[PDB]
């Protein structure tokens, strides 16, 4: 544990974000540690609305030698039902400093055990990680999951 | 009534070095209770001898709560079982039974309507949850902590509130009902052990382990002042009270002191040092009424003398670890109950007052298998540090007294007229005469269990394994075997000679009481069949007529000696445990004690 | 003169009928190179073969390997010829009917025996303790089973099944004996530390005030001759590698322990049956062979029973082999000589006539 | 199952003593054939209703020995008087392993043979079948208020 | 500053927190004569003295020898007061609980250490790899640990303990010397044969393959100068010392290779988790930093699981010091100065402090 | 490997021995509880020795002690094998197994010694089913009857041949 304390404004985006006007809710967001490295504070002009494929547009978003947390409100459509569940997920690129890396990875259960009641965990390692798409629908509901973010798989 | 409760010697709070002990009390004022091992523990405030158990959790219980209507107790154990249980009717009847989160409950909540219940602790995919009593539905989400929830607490004002304090070096605060993160507050540097809002709900105080006490107000959680300036103790403080005016703060520290303060001026008004050892730590405090109470970390109870800081005005003490051994003794013109449990304390109680001490110096290190007293008033106990230990019973004090070394742990001891003593080792019998090893059985050819000298102090029975007695005879300082074999069911658990020598009633483990009549013969005389565990204890009554046995079964049955087909059946003595050892204050009393640390005295009727 | 044959997920015990004893107790493991070797001959091989069991919890898995035990155990070790003494066999718990059929198959076939009869492991226990209501925690090598019985008819949909059985406990042994730093790690020294277990290993009655007295306590400590000559010396592991049967959590498992199994297969039977249930518990087993644990079971199940209910832990001195006794009794009896199905019955009907004899 | 066959005696015992003076028995005992094959009654062990029964009854019953009884149990309750059969199967731990075992697996037979019986009382040591909370239970559910006359 | 020790099984690797590199990385061993000498003056004093392993398999064994390091890693190695800087240790994984109290009563105790701090080391190479659900193969000295962890939190019940590593390897590589004709037994000896092994020594991708190549060439002999100047030539032997990871066999041993012990710890977790485990394995300690190792570990994991699943071998080419680099990050950190156990929380809290500020 | 091939006779014996078949009483008295085989006249063959051998039915009523006569039965001076039917009892069960006895005294000439532990390996394969062997070097390491008991299950062992130890 690296000891970093979680910003109450990530808290209360996941709590937005969780319950479920429509113009304004956030698909997506990205978390980072402060200037300071001291806070998970929230990215100002790192983020979706679901009024605006949006997973190409979000992954695009996460930085090519940086750890980035991340927050996606992937739907998606079984052959029972239709669901829609926020994933969290831990942008790790192998490219990026060693301090950073060690710094993001230890502090991340500090975060994803503030926002209880999420259940889906993303480790994106590299860019071929999370742009596949069959993985996060294996990660969502496995075999069960037929078509994710509208289109089938 | 067969038997009725007369008496209970509650057992002290179960206490652990570093770990907040929390303490509730009722709104009516009347009994504070704490938790011990699976029992919960109601104690009378006004008079402790006074007191009342409840054992139906399976696992340790770690809090429990009095509701804000006083009918209802929320006891929550380490298995995340929550239970609420009436309190008006001495049963006891279970009310709901909920699971919150799989994993250690650490506080309970109520709100001042008394139908919404907060449980916090540290479970495997949440650390608290806010719920409807009745129907056990979440009425809110318990959020931003990161690590285990020690303390939680709300308002009971409108509008109400809700603050967690946990391990994460914050605190959350919530507004509700619905429940909802509203912030937390990080001023804390270490854990944050207890969080106390105000009866009137007008402040609220988080206390931690960094020695700083934060008043922050009750509506709004913005900070109002830091008790005591730069600090409020010299250590981590584990548990504070509010004054029921709502004025005063009691802390209570693990620097070894407790303290009143003026939260309205930040002064402190008292300071009450508690000793100077690792064990006189305060690890729990209540303020009920004008009773100041702070818990040691011996689990002794403290009542905080205002007018003598450095005196208490009461040191409420016992056993917090399971008794293991239990006699009597009347000095003068009182009878004095002696306990001794798995720690190597032991304590004696008042039989009438119930007023409870322990003897001054240091005694037994460890677990005291058996204790007896002897006819020039000293108690002989045999402890499991390979020592028996002969004390005064009229100074009271472990030193100066009389010691002897065994090289085998003992296991049993009896004692008899003539300063002779018989001691049942591992493999072995020992004779001790005027506090001196004088004889030894080494290998006997059979595996000894207990002993019993006859009061007449020339024959002893020995029990063994096999499930045979064996008599001996005392002679000079040798024993000699008389070559007689009684016949038990089944391995011998426990031999006791009548008060008048007249019969010897031999308990075994196949749930058979063979009573011998040693005038003809040492013939069998009668067998007592009943229990249907294996039995453990067994006492003979003063009247020479009756006899109680307590077994495994969880049971507790007094027989008549003339006639085997009546019986007095107490059950459950001591709930979810096996009574551990008994005795008889006089031909109408039966005390027994158990592994749950507490004596209970039971008026016995035929 | 018959055969009884009981298999078990770690020991075979065979024996003769009306024997008080099975004459051999052997390793049900088949070993194979890194030509084939069975039971101990693969202990005294060890690092040459790897070893695998075909009955790892009870049921049939590796239906060729079981051949061949079944074989060693006729010609090695009864030596005698399976084709002139009447077999009878014991079957796990919920065995699937298809390894019912496979068995007395293999038996008729295989083997050409004269006669064949299968029972099931817990009710033998159950009326060699002379009872025929009742549960029983039968706790083997690699799997405990609790069979609730009424009236001789094991109830299906209540038969629960634990993987924590005397294997986990001898791999807890060896994994807290490298505290002490002594190494154990082989085959060979997994059947010492095995030894050590069956020796010295003790239940108690409260796990923390058990701790908290050894301490200090001379008795303790404990020494154990290796068969090389060199002594170990084990302390408060005596009672900690069997606590793991009542706290799971030692070895890192989340499953209930054997009193929590015990208590919710009770809670699965009808509510005018669990006062038989709870008077009338039987255990049988190797691993219920720890001294002592009678009394814990009794105080772990008494506290998740209800308040006004008689609790009867029943531990026979004979429960370690209560299974094969039991079937000893049986195939002696002169009038159970109709019961055996005769290689004819087979002929006529085929694999299913065990579903008709047998029950 | 041991596959002992029940004797046409027991069975007409039962039968006739099902249907509703002194020549009637209250209570009897069955035992096992010398031969090991039989259910047999044996001579002295019986109860006439002519002739406290239950307290005769459990003394009949041998200390290191199984057998199975057959007693008409009386009980009275608040609502009514009500008269029925009872199963007994004695096996005390003390008995030698082959009698429980051979006992024990030849029970369902003659239980089975017994058709229209209800009650079964398994008492297996002295202390299960002397108490009359037990037997009272088996017969009423949380309604007898005395059994065989003597007051509970 | 604060102060960062490895305790490994062979060597001990101390430095200061904010480095990139441990400073002083000394073997871990305590010498006595046939007074007592500590760390490369055992090694550096001639055959006259027996050399004894406090941890020698990641557990401590002997405290006693165990204070000696520290003391000489304090004062001869970083030649610092401990009474002035903070020190955090990493303990190897399923460290017995009492183990972890006496650490921490002897760093409060005997050396007055104003903070301390415990970590595991296997979950320290996880995060150092920027990843927190995997499995991670930290191959040392003198124990190879499977550490199968899942959301930063390692499975006690499927960690995997295997007695191959360096010491065995160097062993088998003077063994294997002495068939070209040089003579390697003594201690100064050993040294050199080390460092051979570490300077000369690859895992081959194929085995056989790449032995009939040795054998039908001199394209792998490599020569090697020795101190006094004399210049050895090395064929196979190259190839064939690190193959006994794969293939114990080779020194006699019943265990798996590290291959299959990694397999079989993945086996013995969730199925949901499996897919995460297999695609992040994580490789750490000296031993693994043969060249060629992974791309053999890859091959091997993927014959031996299904052929469905993807198998990704993370190799970092600061994996030998990971275990140490990411905790002189972590105790570099402005945030980690509230998780020390401070000593004033010691003595109120007593050595259980450790299981709530740390773990 | 001496290459010295094991008889049809001793394979016979061995057979009949091991399994045991329904039979008549008078016929289970000829039943071989020990039985000795020696090298042939041409070291060729392992055949089995005439007179050296002990029947069931001798045990009880002319032999007293089955052991002690089959310890008598070896030479002294020569190398032999044995076929010892050991019919012992531990603490949990009552057990009868085969042991394979390699006698070979130091008093022994070098040439026999040689060759009977250079054959041992064949006949002791060729012998399926056999898991305690008793390697015998000298009188004192074969006459006691502790040996034996130690070699079968060790320390488990409370009875042999229906004698205590
Ligand atoms: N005296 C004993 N005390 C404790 N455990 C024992 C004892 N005897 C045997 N066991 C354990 O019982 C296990 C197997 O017993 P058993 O019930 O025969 O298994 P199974 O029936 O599955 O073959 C062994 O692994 C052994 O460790
Ligand atoms: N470059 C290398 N190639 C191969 N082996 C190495 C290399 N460097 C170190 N080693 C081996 O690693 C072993 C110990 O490394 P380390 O992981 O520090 O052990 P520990 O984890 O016990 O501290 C040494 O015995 C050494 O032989
Ligand atoms: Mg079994
Ligand atoms: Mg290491």
């Amino acid at each position: 544990a690296s000891g970093v304390a979680v910003s109450d404004g990530v808290i209360k985006v996941f709590n937005d974000m969780k319950v479920r006007e429509v113009k304004k809710r956030k698909k997506a967001v990205l978390f980072c540690l402060s200037e300071d490295k001291k806070n998970i504070i929230l990215e100002e002009g790192k983020e979706i609305l679901v009024g605006d494929d949006p997973y190409a547009t979000f992954v695009k978003m996460l930085p090519d030698k940086d750890c980035r947390y991340a927050l996606y409100d992937a739907t998606y459509e079984t052959k029972e039902s239709k669901k829609e569940d926020l994933v969290f997920i831990f942008w790790a690129p192998e490219s990026a400093p060693l301090k950073s890396k060690m710094i993001y990875a230890s502090s991340k259960d500090a975060i994803k055990k503030k926002l209880t009641g999420i259940k889906h965990e993303l480790q994106a390692n590299c860019y071929e990680e999370v742009k596949d798409r069959c993985t996060l629908a294996e990660k969502l509901g496995g075999s069960a999951v037929i078509s994710l973010e509208g289109k089938p798989l | 009534m067969p038997y009725e409760i007369k008496k209970v010697f509650a057992s002290l709070p179960q206490v652990e070095r570093g770990v907040s002990k929390i303490i509730g009390g009722d709104p009516k004022g009347n009994n504070f209770l704490y938790t011990n091992g699976k029992c919960v523990i109601l104690r009378n405030i006004d008079n402790p001898a006074l007191a009342d158990i409840y054992t139906e959790h399976a696992h340790q219980v770690v809090v429990a709560k009095y509701a804000p209507s006083g009918f209802y107790i929320a006891s929550g154990d380490v298995s995340g079982k929550l239970r609420i249980w009436d309190t008006t009717q001495k049963e006891h009847l279970l009310k709901y039974e909920y699971q919150p989160f799989a994993g250690k409950i650490k506080d309970i909540a109520w709100t001042e309507d008394s139908k919404r219940i907060a449980v916090v602790g540290e479970g495997r995919e949440k650390f608290g949850a806010v719920f409807l009593w009745d129907s056990g539905s979440s009425v809110g989400e318990i959020t931003g902590h990161n690590k285990v929830i020690n303390s939680v607490d709300i308002k009971q004002s409108r509008p109400y509130r809700l603050a967690t304090g946990s391990d994460d070096n914050c605190a959350a605060f919530f507004e509700g009902p619905p429940f909802k993160f509203k912030f937390t507050i990080g001023d804390h540097s270490r854990f944050v052990n207890c969080v106390r809002f105000s009866p009137d709900g007008n402040r609220f105080a988080t206390a931690s382990a960094d020695g700083q006490i934060y008043i922050y107000d009750g509506k709004t959680g913005e900070k109002v002042c830091a008790l005591g300036g730069s600090k409020a103790h010299d250590g981590g403080i584990y548990a504070i009270s509010w004054s029921p005016d709502s004025t005063h703060l009691l802390s209570a520290s693990g620097d070894k002191t407790s303290k009143i303060w003026d939260v309205s001026v930040n002064s402190v008004v008292s300071t009450f040092p508690m000793g100077s050892t690792v064990l006189d730590q305060q690890l729990g405090c209540l303020w009920q009424k004008d009773h100041l109470l702070s818990v040691s970390l011996s689990g002794y109870i403290n009542y905080l003398d205002r007018n003598n800081p450095s005196k208490p005005l009461h040191v409420i003490k016992g056993h917090s670890k399971s008794i293991q051994c239990l006699t009597v003794h009347k000095n003068g013109g009182k009878s004095y109950i002696y306990s001794g449990s798995h720690d190597g304390h032991i304590n004696y109680w008042d039989s009438e007052t119930g007023e409870n001490d322990s003897f001054a110096g240091k005694g037994h290190t460890n677990q005291v298998s058996r204790m007896t007293v002897d006819e020039s008033g000293q108690l002989i106990s045999c402890s499991m540090d390979d020592t028996v230990r002969y004390t005064s019973l009229m100074l009271r004090d472990y030193s100066g007294q009389g010691v002897v070394k065994l090289d085998v742990q003992p296991k049993c001891v009896a004692v008899g007229p003539g300063g002779y003593a018989v001691v049942v080792c591992i493999g072995q019998i020992v004779l001790l005469k005027d506090q001196r090893k004088c004889f030894s059985i080494d290998n006997p050819g059979y595996e000894p269990e207990v002993v019993a000298v006859h009061p007449g102090g020339d024959t002893v029975a020995i029990g063994g394994v096999d499930g045979n007695v064996r008599l001996y005879s005392i002679l000079g300082t040798t024993l000699k075997d008389e070559g007689k074999l009684l016949e038990a069911k089944g391995p011998v658990t426990d031999v006791a000679y009548s008060h008048d020598g007249a019969f010897l009633a031999v308990c075994d483990a196949s749930k058979v009481v063979t009573v011998f009549s040693v005038a003809d013969g040492y013939s069998e005389n009668n067998v007592f069949y009943g229990h249907h565990a294996k039995i453990v204890c067994l006492a003979w009554s003063p009247d020479n007529e009756h006899f109680a046995s307590g077994g495994m079964d969880m049971m507790v049955y007094v027989w008549t000696l003339s006639d085997p087909e009546t019986r007095v059946k107490i059950q459950d003595a001591h709930r979810l445990h096996h009574v551990s050892s008994l005795a008889w204050l006089d031909e109408h009393t039966l005390v027994t004690t158990s592994h749950d640390a507490s004596v209970k005295e039971w008026t016995i009727t035929y | 003169a018959a055969l009884v044959v009981d298999n078990g997920s770690g020991m075979c015990k065979a024996g003769f009928a009306g024997d008080d004893a099975p004459r051999a107790v052997f390793p049900s493991i088949v070993g194979r190179p890194r030509d084939s070797y069975v039971g101990d001959e693969a202990q005294s091989k060890r690092g040459i073969l790897t070893l695998k069991y075909p009955i790892e919890h009870g049921i049939v898995t590796n239906w060729d390997d079981m051949e061949k035990i079944w074989h060693h155990t006729f010609y090695n070790e009864l030596r005698v010829a399976p084709e002139e003494h009447p077999v009878l066999l014991t079957e796990a718990p919920l065995n699937p009917k298809a390894n019912r059929e496979k068995m007395t198959q293999i038996m008729f076939e295989t083997f050409n025996t004269p006669a064949m009869y299968v029972a099931i492991q817990a009710v033998l226990s159950l009326y060699a303790s002379g009872r025929t209501t009742g549960i029983v925690m039968d706790s083997g090598d690699g799997v405990t089973h609790t069979v609730p019985i009424y009236e001789g008819y094991a109830l299906p949909h209540a038969i629960l099944r634990l993987d924590l059985a005397g294997r986990d406990l001898t791999d807890y042994l060896m994994k807290i004996l490298t505290e002490r730093g002594y190494s154990f790690t082989t085959t060979a020294e997994r059947e010492i530390v095995r030894d050590i277990k069956e020796k010295l290993c003790y239940v108690a009655l409260d796990f923390e005030q058990e701790m908290a007295t050894a301490a200090s306590s001379s008795s303790l400590e404990k020494s154990y001759e290796l068969p090389d000559g060199q002594v170990i010396t084990i302390g408060n592991e005596r009672f900690r590698c069997p606590e793991a049967l009542f706290q799971p959590s030692f070895l890192g498992m989340e499953s209930a322990g054997i009193h929590e199994t015990t208590f919710n297969s009770i809670m699965k039977c009808d509510v005018d049956i669990r006062k038989d249930l709870y008077a009338n518990t039987v255990l049988s087993g190797g691993t219920t062979m720890y001294p002592g644990i009678a009394d814990r079971m009794q105080k772990e199940i008494t506290a998740l029973a209800p308040s006004t209910m008689k609790i009867k832990i029943i531990a026979p001195p004979e429960r370690k082999y209560s299974v094969w006794i039991g079937g000893s009794i049986l195939a002696s009896l002169s009038t159970f000589q109709q019961m055996w199905i005769s290689k004819q019955e087979y002929d006529e009907s085929g694999p299913s006539i065990v579903h008709r004899k047998c029950f």
